[PDB]
């Protein structure tokens, strides 16, 4: 059970999708809870949730939607581990799709460094690249970058 | 940051929408009870649901009295986290957080119980 | 059929929900005559399971002045959802001695005259009981009708 953010401007945002196998699908609003949202942003490694938006927030997918519903309890590491439990079809449109937001929202690169590892630090905001600033620029940061 | 002297037309002036609403009615005063906390709106199980606490709901919305109070979601599911199991609204609170129940927790509620009233328009 | 409960009256039950929305007329021979969604199509959950209280049901009970329920009192049964006096002819040690292992309180007892008081005087619904040796329960006791 392999989960996927798919349509967001910004890192860890978008449409829901999880591939049962080998097929990639959407899941509906009312089969989504809070503890699967918070088991998808620990497995994607992109914080905590933050919103849980539905009818179709980023988009209308376009292909199967998947009629089971998860059971997790919150405290697994990833969807594969959660209960499911199966339901039948016809629950929703494609215009009940259901769409996350996790907390590490925040785009930083190095650029202009040979190696990977070195460079100058950028940070892309309302839709730009730009270049930080020198103040308040520690190496208790540098060491969390 | 710095400090001046402002018109009052330079000040800003915002007004917040209501943090509880009805979903899919016919009419403005019926439908799904959801509501908005912590970044998600979400919906009411119907598990000791009655008129005590549609009239709450109905008098806190701004809307007549209720007459009617649905389960089994009949006005249509809901979307989002159930935040709340279990209310005991007592009939004269101002608000759904005043009444005691199970707040912003996991409920065993699923979606097909969700909550519905009807209030006079 | 007395009742149609609901909402998991008799308890939470484990394993699959093998059907749901079931439709009769109430003249039908078997269970799975009956139209129903399909074998485990389901939506539901195991707080809502259905159970029944039918004719043909009998508790027990022994009530006095101070308690509903206790070791000396009234002998009534409850027989098509009503509680009724059982008659005191062809009473012996052994039918004596059924009801109080019944109950849970001892192994034997013994019949004592009527009380001062009698709670709204219920109709009396069996007679003549004869308890046989080998039962622990007096629904095994031969009886007029
Ligand atoms: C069964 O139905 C009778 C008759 O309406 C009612 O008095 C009784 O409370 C019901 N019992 C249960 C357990 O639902
Ligand atoms: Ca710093
Ligand atoms: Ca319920
Ligand atoms: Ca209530
Ligand atoms: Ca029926
Ligand atoms: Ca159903």
């Amino acid at each position: 059970r392999e989960p996927r953010l798919v349509g967001g401007d910004i890192p860890c945002s978008g449409r829901v999708e999880v591939k049962h196998g080998d097929t990639w699908g959407s899941i509906c609003d009312s089969d989504f809870s809070l503890e699967a949202a918070s088991v998808l942003c620990r497995e994607l490694q992109c914080g905590t949730v933050v919103s849980i938006l539905g009818g179709a927030h980023f988009g209308e997918g376009n292909g199967q939607i998947w009629a089971e519903e998860f059971q997790c309890e919150g405290h697994e590491s990833h969807l594969s581990l959660c209960p499911v439990a199966p339901r039948p079809e016809g629950t929703c449109s494609h215009s009940r799709d259901v769409g996350v937001v996790c907390s590490r929202y925040t785009e930083i690169r190095l650029v202009n460094g040979k190696t990977p590892c070195e460079g100058r630090v950028e940070l892309k905001t309302l839709g730009a690249w730009g270049s930080l600033c020198n103040s308040h620029w520690d190496i208790e940061d540098a060491h969390v970058l | 940051w710095e400090k001046r002297l402002a018109s009052p037309s330079e000040e800003t002036w915002i007004t917040c929408d209501n943090k509880i609403r009805l979903q899919e009615g016919p009419t403005s005063c019926s439908g799904r009870v959801e509501i908005w906390h912590g970044g998600s709106w979400g919906t009411v199980c119907d598990d000791s649901w009655d008129l005590d606490d549609a009239q709450v709901v109905c008098q806190q919305l701004g809307c007549g009295p209720a007459l009617k109070a649905f389960k089994e979601a009949e006005f249509g599911q809901g979307t989002g986290p159930i935040w709340l199991n279990e209310v005991k609204c007592k009939g004269n609170e101002s608000s759904l957080w005043d009444c005691p129940a199970r707040r912003w927790g996991h409920s065993e509620c699923g979606h097909k119980e969700d909550a519905a009233v009807n209030c006079t328009d | 059929a007395i009742n149609a409960t609901g909402s998991a009256h008799f308890g939470e039950g484990t394993g699959p929900i093998w059907l749901d929305e079931m439709k009769c007329n109430g003249k039908e021979s078997r269970i799975w005559q009956c139209h129903s969604h399909g074998w485990g199509q389901q939506n539901c959950r195991h707080k809502e399971d259905a159970g029944v209280i039918c004719s043909e049901f009998m508790s027990l009970r022994l009530t006095s002045e101070a308690s509903r329920e206790a070791c000396a009192g009234r002998l009534e049964v409850f027989y098509n959802g009503a509680w009724g006096t059982v008659g005191k002819s062809s009473m012996s040690e052994t039918t004596v001695g059924v009801v109080c292992r019944q109950l849970g309180c001892a192994d034997k007892g013994k019949i004592n005259p009527a009380s001062l008081d009698k709670a709204m005087s219920i109709p009396m619904w069996v007679d003549n009981v004869q308890c046989p040796k080998g039962p622990d329960t007096l629904w095994q006791c031969p009886s007029s009708p």
